[PDB]
C-alpha cells in the first residue's frame, strides 16, 4: 500500500504523542529560585530532553513517509514541521564542536567582568546599570566604557564563530538553501505548491523603497531631539557633536526612552495623571483588568480561562512564594491556561498588560488546531496582535471608558510634552539597526568571498545612517557583529522585518474600522463594539490558510507597505516644525569622533 | 471533581484505532494492533502498525472539552412483551360520605 495514508495514520497518534510532553515542557518557568529548591531546575530540563528523544524517533520515521508527490498544502504543513531535516544532517564528529561554540559567551559575556581603577565604575549590569544613567551622567563612562565592554569579549568570540558561519553552512548549499537565515524563513517561502507557490520574492527589493522616505523625517525629528539636550552637558553634546551608540541611554542604546527625562520641555507645566487616584480609594489593577476585558473582547477576542483568576496575585505577600518578572507565553494547552506576571502596583506594568493578559487570548484562539497548527499565520502575526492597544492606555481616552474619574473630564489639547515624542524614539529609534544588521548577516554566513572586509565594511554605512560614529575604530579583537545578545546565540533577527510593519497595518484597520483617520496615535478603541462582527474569522483560521487571504480583510494588500507611519508624525510635525527653525536638519557627515 | 489528579488518571480504557467502526447497541471488547500499512510487523509496535490502546491524562487542571464527563444512556424498547417497568403516584386522601 501507499504511504499517504500511512503517513496521516501516525498523524492522528503524533498529536497526542506531542501533547503530553509539550505540557511537561511548560509545566513551570518560574519555579527556580523562590523557595528553596528540592528539585526545580532539574524537573522540566530532563522533561525537554524526554520531549526531545521522543521528537528524534518520531521525526526520523516521519522521513520514510511520502513527503513528495503532495500536490496539497492542507494537511502537508503538519508533514513538513515533523520531517524538516533539522540538525540530523551533521556527523557525530561535527555535532560535538558546534555545542563547544554556544558555550564560550555564556559566560564572559554574559556578565560583565571588566576591571576598574578603584571601581568607579564597574561595566556590569551590577549595581544598576540602567538606572544609574538616569541620575548620574558622569564622563568618564562617556568614554571608558566603550573600550572595555569589548576588550574582554571579542579576544575569543571572534575566531570561534567562524566555524558556524562557513563550515555549518555546507548541507545549506546540499539543499539549495543561501543560509542559516534562508533556513529561519521555511515557513514564509513555499515552493512546489499549488496555487501557493509563494516565495520572498520582495527581498531583493524590501529593502530600498521603505526607507526612501523616512530619513528626509527621520533627519527633522533628530534636531528636535538634540534640542533640548544641549543644556544637559553643552561640552560633549553639542550640535557638532555627535552621539555613539553607547551614549543612548544603554551600552548599546537601541532604545531612546531615557532620553525622555533630560528633554523636558515645560517643568512649571501642572501635571494631570492617567489614573488620577493616588488617595484612599486605593484602586486595585485586578478590578481594572476585568474592566478591559469588555474592549478586548469588543473585537471578539476569546475569553481567557479561570486559570489566571483561580491562581494570581494584587499585592506581593513578600514571602518565598513569588513569581518573577517573565513575560512569556503560557502554551500549556489541554485547555489549561494561566496568567502570572508581575502583577505589581505600577502605572508601567499597568499599559502593558494588553501585551501581558491580553495578548494571551491568541494561544485558544486556534485551539482547534492539533499543536503543530496551533499558531498564527507567521511568526509577525503573533507578535504584532499583540501591540494593537498597548499605545492607547495611557491615553485618557480610555480613561472615559473605566468611569472611575468624571466621566464628563475635559480632554486637554496641550498634547505637546515629548511623552508623544517618547513614543516615536523606540519604534524608529531602533528601525534603522534592524534595517542594516540583517543585510549584513544574509551574504556573511555564505562565505563566498574571504574575511578582508568583514570588519571594515561593518563600519561603512553606520557612521552616517544614524549619525553615529564610534571614539574607537574596532579590530579584530572587537567581534562588535558577534558583540550582540542576538547574534552570538543565534537568534532570528528576520522577524523584526515583518513585526514592526504588520503591527501598525493591524493597528491601522482598527482605527479605520473606528472610523478615526489622521491621528493613529489617538485611535479611539474604547467602545469599539463595532469590529468585533468580522475579525472573528481571522483568530480561527490559524495556520490552516495562507497570511495573504487573511491580510484582505484588514488591508486589503498583498505585501509589506508604509502608509500608517506617514499619518502618525502629521500632527507632532506641525509643531515640532516652528521649534527646529535654528537647528540645522541632520548632522555632519563622516567628522572627527574624537572632538 | 472527584475524577483527576495530577499526573493524570490513565485507569479508563479508550482506543480511537480500531479496524471497522462500531454497529448499534454493539460493543467491542477485543483489540488487535492498528496495521494501518500492507506490510505486516508480526504484532509489534513501530512502523505500518500502531498501539491502538490510548488513555487520556486527566489532570484537574484541564479545560472542560478534557474534564471527564459521566454519561448514560437510557434506552427504551417494546419488544412486545407484558413487562412494565413504571407507575403512578398519584393519589388523593379519600373522603367517605
Ligand atoms: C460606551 O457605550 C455605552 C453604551 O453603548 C455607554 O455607556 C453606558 O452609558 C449609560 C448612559 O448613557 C450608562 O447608564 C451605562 O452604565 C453605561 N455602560 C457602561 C458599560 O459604561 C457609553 O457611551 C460608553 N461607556 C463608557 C464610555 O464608559
Ligand atoms: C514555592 O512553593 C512551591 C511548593 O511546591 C514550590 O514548588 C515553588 O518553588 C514555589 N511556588 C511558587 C508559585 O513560586
Ligand atoms: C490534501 O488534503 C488532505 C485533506 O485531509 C490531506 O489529508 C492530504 O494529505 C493532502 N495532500 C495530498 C492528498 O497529497
Ligand atoms: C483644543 O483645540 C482643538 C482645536 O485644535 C479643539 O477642537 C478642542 O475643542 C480644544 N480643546 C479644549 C479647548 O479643551
Amino acid at each position: 500500500s501507499t504511504t499517504e495514508e500511512q503517513a496521516k495514520t501516525f498523524l492522528e497518534k503524533f498529536n497526542h504523542e506531542a501533547e503530553d510532553l509539550s505540557y511537561q515542557s511548560s509545566l513551570a518557568s518560574w519555579n527556580y529560585n523562590t523557595n528553596i529548591t528540592d528539585e526545580n531546575v532539574q524537573k522540566m530540563n530532563e522533561a525537554r530532553a524526554k520531549w526531545s528523544a521522543f521528537y528524534e524517533e518520531q521525526s526520523r520515521m516521519a522521513k520514510t513517509y511520502s513527503l513528495e508527490e503532495i500536490q496539497n498544502l492542507t494537511l502537508k504543513r503538519q508533514l513538513k514541521a515533523l520531517q524538516q531535516s533539522g540538525t540530523s544532517v551533521l556527523s557525530a564528529e561535527k555535532s560535538k564542536r558546534l555545542n563547544t561554540i554556544l558555550n564560550t559567551m555564556s559566560t564572559i559575556y554574559s556578565t560583565g567582568k571588566v576591571l576598574d581603577p578603584n571601581t568607579q565604575e564597574c561595566l556590569a549590569l551590577e549595581p544598576g546599570l540602567d538606572d544609574i544613567m538616569e541620575n548620574s551622567r558622569d564622563y568618564n563612562r562617556r568614554l571608558w566604557a566603550w573600550e572595555g565592554w569589548r576588550a574582554e569579549v571579542g579576544k575569543q568570540l571572534r575566531p570561534l564563530y567562524e566555524e558556524y558561519v562557513v563550515l555549518e553552512n555546507e548541507m545549506a548549499r546540499a539543499n539549495n538553501y543561501e543560509d542559516y537565515g534562508d533556513y529561519w524563513r521555511g515557513d514564509y517561502e513555499v515552493t512546489e505548491a499549488g496555487d501557493y507557490d509563494y516565495s520572498r520574492d520582495q527581498l531583493m527589493k524590501d529593502v530600498e523603497n521603505t526607507f526612501a522616505e523616512i530619513k528626509p523625517l527621520y533627519e527633522q525629528l533628530h534636531a528636535y531631539v538634540r534640542a533640548k539636550l544641549m543644556d544637559t552637558y553643552p561640552s560633549y553634546i553639542s550640535p557638532t557633536g555627535c552621539l555613539p551608540a553607547h551614549l543612548l541611554g544603554d551600552m548599546w542604546g537601541r532604545f531612546w526612552t531615557n532620553l525622555y527625562s533630560l528633554t523636558v520641555p515645560f517643568k512649571h507645566k501642572p501635571s494631570i495623571d492617567v489614573t488620577e487616584k493616588m488617595k484612599n480609594q486605593s484602586w486595585d489593577a485586578e478590578r481594572i483588568f476585568k474592566e478591559a476585558e469588555k474592549f478586548f473582547v469588543s473585537i471578539s477576542l476569546p475569553h481567557m480561562t479561570q486559570g489566571f483568576w483561580d491562581n494570581s496575585m494584587l499585592t506581593e505577600p513578600g514571602d518565598g512564594r513569588k513569581v518573577v518578572c517573565h513575560p512569556t507565553a503560557w502554551d500549556l494547552g489541554k485547555g489549561d491556561f494561566r496568567i502570572k506576571m508581575c502583577t505589581k502596583v505600577t502605572m508601567d506594568d499597568f499599559l502593558t498588560a494588553h501585551h501581558e493578559m491580553g495578548h494571551i487570548q491568541y494561544d485558544m484562539a486556534y485551539a482547534a488546531q492539533p499543536y503543530l497548527l496551533r499558531d498564527g499565520a507567521n511568526e509577525g502575526f503573533h507578535e504584532a496582535v499583540g501591540e494593537i492597544m498597548s499605545l492607547s492606555a495611557a491615553t485618557p481616552h480610555y480613561l472615559k471608558a473605566l468611569g472611575l474619574l468624571e466621566p464628563d473630564f475635559y480632554e486637554d489639547n496641550e498634547t505637546e510634552i515629548n511623552f508623544l515624542l517618547k513614543q516615536a524614539l523606540t519604534i524608529v529609534g531602533t528601525l534603522p539597526f534592524t534595517y542594516m544588521l540583517e543585510k549584513w548577516r544574509w551574504m556573511v554566513f555564505k562565505g563566498e568571498i574571504p574575511k578582508e572586509q568583514w570588519m571594515e565594511k561593518w563600519w561603512e554605512m553606520k557612521r552616517e545612517i544614524v549619525g553615529v560614529v564610534e571614539p574607537l575604530p574596532h579590530d579584530e579583537t572587537y567581534c562588535d557583529p558577534a558583540c550582540l545578545f542576538h547574534v552570538a546565540e543565534d537568534y532570528s533577527f528576520i522577524r523584526y522585518y515583518t513585526r514592526t510593519i504588520y503591527q501598525f497595518q493591524f493597528h491601522e484597520a482598527l482605527c479605520k474600522t473606528a472610523n478615526h483617520e489622521g491621528a493613529l496615535f489617538k485611535c479611539d478603541i474604547s467602545n469599539s463594539t463595532e469590529a468585533g462582527q468580522r475579525l472573528l474569522q481571522m483568530l480561527s483560521l490559524g495556520k490552516s490558510e495562507p497570511w495573504t487571504l487573511a491580510l484582505e480583510s484588514i488591508v486589503g494588500i498583498k505585501t509589506m507597505d508604509v502608509k500608517p507611519l506617514l499619518n502618525y508624525f502629521e500632527p507632532l510635525f506641525t509643531w515640532l516644525k516652528e521649534q527646529n527653525r535654528n537647528s540645522f536638519v541632520g548632522w555632519s557627515t563622516e567628522w572627527t569622533p574624537y572632538s | 471533581n472527584l475524577d483527576s489528579k495530577v499526573g493524570g488518571n490513565y485507569n479508563y480504557l479508550y482506543r480511537l484505532f480500531r479496524k471497522s467502526n462500531l454497529k448499534p447497541f454493539e460493543r467491542d471488547i477485543s483489540t488487535e494492533i492498528y496495521q494501518a500499512g500492507s506490510t505486516p510487523c508480526n504484532g509489534v509496535e513501530g512502523f505500518n502498525c500502531y498501539f491502538p490502546l490510548q488513555s487520556y491524562g486527566f489532570q484537574p487542571t484541564n479545560g472542560v472539552g478534557y474534564q471527564p464527563y459521566r454519561v448514560v444512556v437510557l434506552s427504551f424498547e417494546l419488544l412486545h412483551a407484558p413487562a412494565t417497568v413504571c407507575g403512578p403516584k398519584k393519589s388523593t386522601n379519600l373522603v367517605k360520605n
